């Protein structure tokens, strides 16, 4: 309904080559009122 | 060839309603996107 969540969590782990067999669950950081239709997604990393 | 602009005359010595006046108009929409500006929301004391 025009808000945008997001939710998120850290763990440390160590690790190689895979997503670990655990369950955590995500805290909410940000609910933000921005009201936009959203379709697609990318994401930005350092080079 | 007249100019679409002229310049204001606003001296101390003239008249009221020939004087100045600062405007301003307040508007704003709904019910398209979430609330982001409304009134404050006052709070009373709490007893227990
Ligand atoms: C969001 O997309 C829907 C579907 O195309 C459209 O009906 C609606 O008007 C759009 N809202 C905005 C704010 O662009």
């Amino acid at each position: 309904d025009g808000y945008f969540k997001i939710y998120s969590k850290h763990t440390p782990i160590n690790l190689v080559r895979d997503l670990p067999q655990g369950f955590s669950a995500l805290e909410p950081l940000v609910d933000l009122p921005i009201g936009i239709n959203i379709t697609r997604f990318q994401t930005l990393l350092a080079l | 060839c007249y100019f679409p602009l002229q310049s204001y005359g606003f001296q101390p010595t003239y008249g009221v309603g020939y004087q100045p006046y600062r405007v301003v108009v307040l508007s704003f929409e709904l019910l398209h996107a979430p609330a982001t500006v409304c009134g404050p929301k006052k709070s009373t004391n709490l007893v227990k």
